[PDB]
């Protein structure tokens, strides 16, 4: 229970410091949406956060905040 | 001074990777466990993760102080690496010797 993605068992103890250190396995880092705490989230790359869909454009891989 | 855009393109000459563990500016962007020079998709600890495709001899890194890009092993080499900068002011390319 370390990917923040319900249910993934993904052993993240094997994974990139990278993932270890965000909570978030490779694939759900990349997924379009993904169900988090009960709610349809994506993984913003700006971010490296999990935010809610209505906070992207579209299928944008980072939320609407110009960093 | 090479630039692509608003992006700086900057070699940097190392002895070795190690001096990189003590960098104030890069030491948090490296992953000194991985093997072949990687480039970041994003800002974040251990963010420098995406094996660069066919790297030079020498190659150690790339750091881009900005911006997100695409994020996948072995599909980007050097050259192309300029090209997705996206916002970055600096890409910083860590050479050794
Ligand atoms: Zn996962
Ligand atoms: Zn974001
Ligand atoms: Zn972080």
């Amino acid at each position: 229970r370390l990917c923040q993605v319900d249910r993934c068992t993904v052993n993240l103890t094997e994974a990139k410091q990278y993932y270890r250190r965000h909570r978030v396995c490779e694939v759900h880092a990349k997924a379009s949406a993904a169900t988090v705490a009960g709610v349809r989230q994506r993984f913003c790359q700006q971010c490296s956060r999990f935010h809610e869909l209505p906070e992207f454009d579209e299928a944008k891989r980072s939320c609407r905040r110009r960093l | 001074e090479e630039f692509v855009g608003d992006m700086r393109i900057v070699n940097v000459n190392l002895s070795n990777i190690d001096i990189l563990k003590k960098h104030e500016t890069f030491k948090k962007y490296f992953d000194f466990t991985l093997t072949g020079p990687r480039y970041n998709g994003n800002i974040a600890e251990f963010a420098m993760i995406w094996k660069i495709k066919n790297p030079p001899l020498n190659l150690l890194g790339v750091f881009f102080d900005d911006g997100t890009r695409d994020d996948e092993d072995d599909k980007y080499i050097l050259e192309e690496l300029k090209q997705i900068g996206n916002g970055a002011k600096n890409m910083y390319i860590f050479w050794q010797y």
